[PDB]
């Protein structure tokens, strides 16, 4: 239980900030999961042998795959398309 | 709060309002070509009507 | 039938009557020549911001136990989430009209190859037997309309 | 906005003995942080762009406001979690993208 909530907020705040810098169009056309691995290389290696602090290597956990099941969206904008 | 709302809801008007100026545009060519089809029609109809009144 | 000691596994049992010591070791069988099914489906998003409603269904088999039982909790349902995220990842590249009548059998070969993929690191005993694609139907709300077009068609005639 | 903070402790004779309740204490530090941060930089640039400059700028700042306390709690990661818009100007927002829709 601690470890899933620790892991969500570092995920949650490297892909909102990769998702901020990308358009809709760049987010429906990856194909070759560059944001989800990207995502996945930093939580698996964070910045500053030398074991970044907010890396998932500081702790006992590998991020083996990061993957999306469904980009639903909104109910209004759903509605207009 | 109603800033910001305010200033939201003026882009959906210049896009609503965008959408409808060019749909105009659009019918008002689109009346111009039916009206100039037809009296282009209506003009070669006339040539006929002339040429029987004047064979009979 | 798989013996295990109280923890540790002991060794795998083929068909027919074994003994086991009773309170020692325990069996747990599965089954491992029959086909099994998993539908997916879901409200996908496709690659020109248009919706179609896509269902698949996604027939496999397991392995040895070893790996099924001990490589992640919920093989099952660890693995359909894999096939959604195969599925919309897919279906995100191509366009709709695509996908509705030409994306049919690359739709399922993407998927399947894609869905292998996602699960070669986890090490799991499923093996993937079939992937049979059923239906992308437009979404209901423009339905109504599609229908008309081919009606329209009717009335020209 | 909201935001959520990873950390973890050091040696106790700092953290048990340098400041009452060193927890609660860094919550106020944190929120001074942030508010201070958020009013430099502007709302659309918060919420796209100014995102990673500003786990950066606060993670860095909150230490710079503990620096002087000398407690003993280090921190770990500093990972935003949500920027959402008031709820309240949330229906407009949608309406604009409605609007290019409706345009076509």
């Amino acid at each position: 239980s601690q470890a899933e909530v620790l892991l969500k907020r570092k995920f949650s705040d490297r892909l909102r900030s990769e998702i901020g810098r990308l358009d809709v169009k760049d987010i429906v056309t990856d194909s070759r999961g560059r944001l989800t691995l990207e995502v996945r290389d930093a939580l698996n290696s964070g910045s500053a042998p030398v074991i970044n602090p907010n890396s998932m290597a500081a702790l006992g956990i590998e991020v083996v795959d990061v993957r999306i099941k469904q980009i639903n969206l909104p109910t209004e904008v759903s509605e207009a398309i | 709060y109603n800033r910001m709302r305010a200033e939201r809801e003026a882009v959906a008007r210049r896009h609503r309002s965008q959408g409808q100026e060019e749909a105009e545009k659009l019918r008002a060519t689109a009346d111009y070509e039916v009206t100039r089809t037809l009296a282009e029609a209506e003009r070669q109809g006339r040539i006929m009507r002339g040429e029987g009144d004047a064979e009979a | 039938g798989v013996v295990t000691r109280f923890g540790k596994f002991s060794h795998l049992v083929e068909p027919g009557l074994n003994w086991k010591p009773t309170f020692i070791d325990e069996v747990k069988p599965v089954n491992v020549e029959a086909v099994r099914e998993l539908a997916a489906s879901g409200v996908m998003l496709t690659s020109d911001e248009n919706v179609v409603r896509v269902e698949m269904n996604v027939q496999y088999r397991v392995t040895n136990p070893e790996k099924y039982l001990y490589s992640v909790t919920s093989p099952d349902d660890s693995l359909r989430q894999a096939t959604d995220s195969a599925l919309r990842g897919v279906i995100g590249k191509y366009t709709m009209d695509r996908i509705l009548t030409e994306g049919r059998t690359v739709i399922r070969s993407d998927t399947q190859r894609e869905l292998e993929e996602t699960i070669r690191p986890y090490d799991m005993g499923i093996t993937l037997l079939d992937v049979n694609f059923q239906a992308a139907r437009p979404p209901e709300e423009v339905k109504a309309a599609f229908d008309d077009a081919i009606a329209a068609r009717e009335n020209e005639q």
